[PDB]
């Protein structure tokens, strides 16, 4: 299968230069276009560039001057450098494979001319003059330019979340939250894990290495007036298995390169 | 940027229409391609050349194009389809991009739920660290309004509260969560704390004790 995985640091500091790496898999890099795409929170999709099957880059002109784009086919690699980042430059990155070809304005049997009354326009192959372009010799105007790309993203990578900010990393403290005895006595018994003081976004947690799937719900992290984040995540299993099975929850947090096992043991 | 308005409603089966109005250098030009942008999911092409549907995407979702403008139709409408769409066409003669403003889709005629609620004293591990946190976790409610607050024995509560907006969960209905930050003594010192959760007019209490 086609497949893009970005990575990278998902905490820079302002001033600094942000580098991101693109492995691809299911194609070489020698035969698609792959391109880069940012939305921050709250905004729309911008974006970055692309960088074509023979090398060829493109870029978002009004970002041209801060953006560079390389790839190596044999690596099976592209990356991406921002210079100079602030906080707008905060955002989900996403590479993804680009589809696009060039196109003539006009459908075949058709030539582009520039030279016909009334502007430029899509005059018959045969066709002589500058009346080709009118509606009795079987032409018509546009506004289109001579030849266009047909351009659209195939498949996307997951995106990876990039804070640019002054503060320091800090990983999570992970404790176990036991279900408590009156809580568990109607047969389905809810154990968590509360995943405190992190900074910067995100944070993942599976239990039991992601054998425990259903009745899993991870929440949406608080953010503190002390500028750290904290998360709960909690899953429901049947209230006979505890003490009997081992629970345990997987917390990881990429921007430290850490990641917590805590067992969670009943009361 | 292209474009398009800000929000979108339909109703359960039923269709609807989202537009992206450019100009000759882009949508004029043809070749317009629709996406499907939900939290916690890789962005989803839906649509290209205008009128394609991409490998995966069911006949429920068309594009058509009429000038510079270019509209996505979303027909038999589930929940599931809520999410941000986002058109997009190349500039002029380049192979760079430009996107829309983007459209958030909200699916009305959802079935109002109940939240369930689940109330964690501090942990042993964080009294340790001489710390103390409560911890409400709210899930599975529809529509997604919920108001929280917290008491001490009988007394209200309101120092030491964070509570977080409400999102929506993978099977569409919302969760949120409260903590309530306390000192070890005071966890120790009340006979319970309790999470009171309204939703709809109906309140739901979840209390906990030190013992």
């Amino acid at each position: 299968q086609v497949q893009l995985r970005e990575s990278g640091p998902s905490l820079v500091k302002p001033s600094q230069t942000l580098s991101l790496t693109c492995t691809v898999s299911g194609f070489s890099l020698s035969d698609k276009a792959v391109g880069w795409v940012r939305r921050a929170p709250g905004k729309a999709l911008e974006w970055l560039g692309s960088i074509d099957t023979g090398g060829m880059t493109g870029y978002n002109p009004g970002l041209k001057s801060r953006l560079s784009i390389t790839k190596d086919n044999s690596k099976s690699q592209v990356s991406l450098s921002v210079n100079s980042v602030t906080t707008e430059d905060s955002a989900t990155y996403y590479c993804a494979t680009v589809d696009q070809k060039t196109k003539n304005a006009c459908p075949d049997d058709f030539d582009y001319r520039c030279s016909c009354i009334g502007g430029c326009g899509c005059a018959r192959k045969g066709c002589v003059g500058p009346l080709c372009c009118r509606s009795d010799l079987g032409g018509y105007l546009t506004d289109s330019p001579a030849y266009i790309y047909e351009w659209y993203i195939d498949l996307w990578g997951q995106g990876l979340l990039v804070t640019v900010s002054s503060a320091s990393t800090k990983g999570p403290s992970v404790f176990p939250l036991a279900p408590s005895s009156k809580s568990t006595s109607g047969g389905t018994a809810a154990l968590g894990c509360l995943v405190k003081d992190y900074f910067p976004e995100p944070v993942t947690v599976s239990w039991n290495s992601g054998a425990l799937t259903s009745g899993v719900h991870t929440f949406p992290a608080v953010l503190q007036s002390s500028g750290l984040y904290s998360l709960s995540s909690v899953v429901t299993v049947p209230s006979s298995s505890l003490g009997t099975q081992t629970y345990i929850c997987n917390v990881n947090h990429k921007p430290s390169n850490t990641k917590v096992d805590k067992k969670v043991e009943p009361k | 940027v292209l474009n398009q308005p800000s929000s979108v409603s339909g109703s359960l089966g039923q269709r609807v229409s989202i537009t992206c109005s450019g100009s000759s250098s882009n949508v004029g030009n043809g070749y317009v391609s629709w996406y499907q942008l939900i939290p916690g999911s890789a962005p989803r092409t839906l649509i290209y050349g205008d009128t394609s549907r991409a490998s995966g995407v069911p006949d429920r979702f068309s594009g058509s194009r009429s000038g510079n403008t270019a509209t996505l139709t979303i027909s038999s409408l589930q929940a599931e389809d809520e999410a941000d769409y986002f058109c997009a066409s190349a500039e002029d003669s380049s192979s760079n991009a430009v996107f829309g403003s983007g459209t958030t889709l909200t699916v009305l005629g959802q079935p109002k739920a109940a939240p369930s609620v689940t109330l964690f004293p501090p942990s042993s591990e964080e009294l340790q660290a001489n710390k103390a946190t409560l911890v409400c976790l709210i899930s599975d409610f529809y529509p997604g309004a919920v108001t929280v607050a917290w008491k001490a024995d009988s007394s209200p509560v309101k120092a030491g509260v964070e509570t977080t907006t409400p999102s929506k969960q993978s099977n569409n209905k919302y969760a949120a969560s409260s903590y309530l930050s306390l000192t070890p003594e005071q966890w120790k010192s009340h006979r319970s704390y309790s999470c009171q959760v309204t939703h709809e007019g109906s309140t739901v209490e979840k209390t906990v004790a030190p013992t």
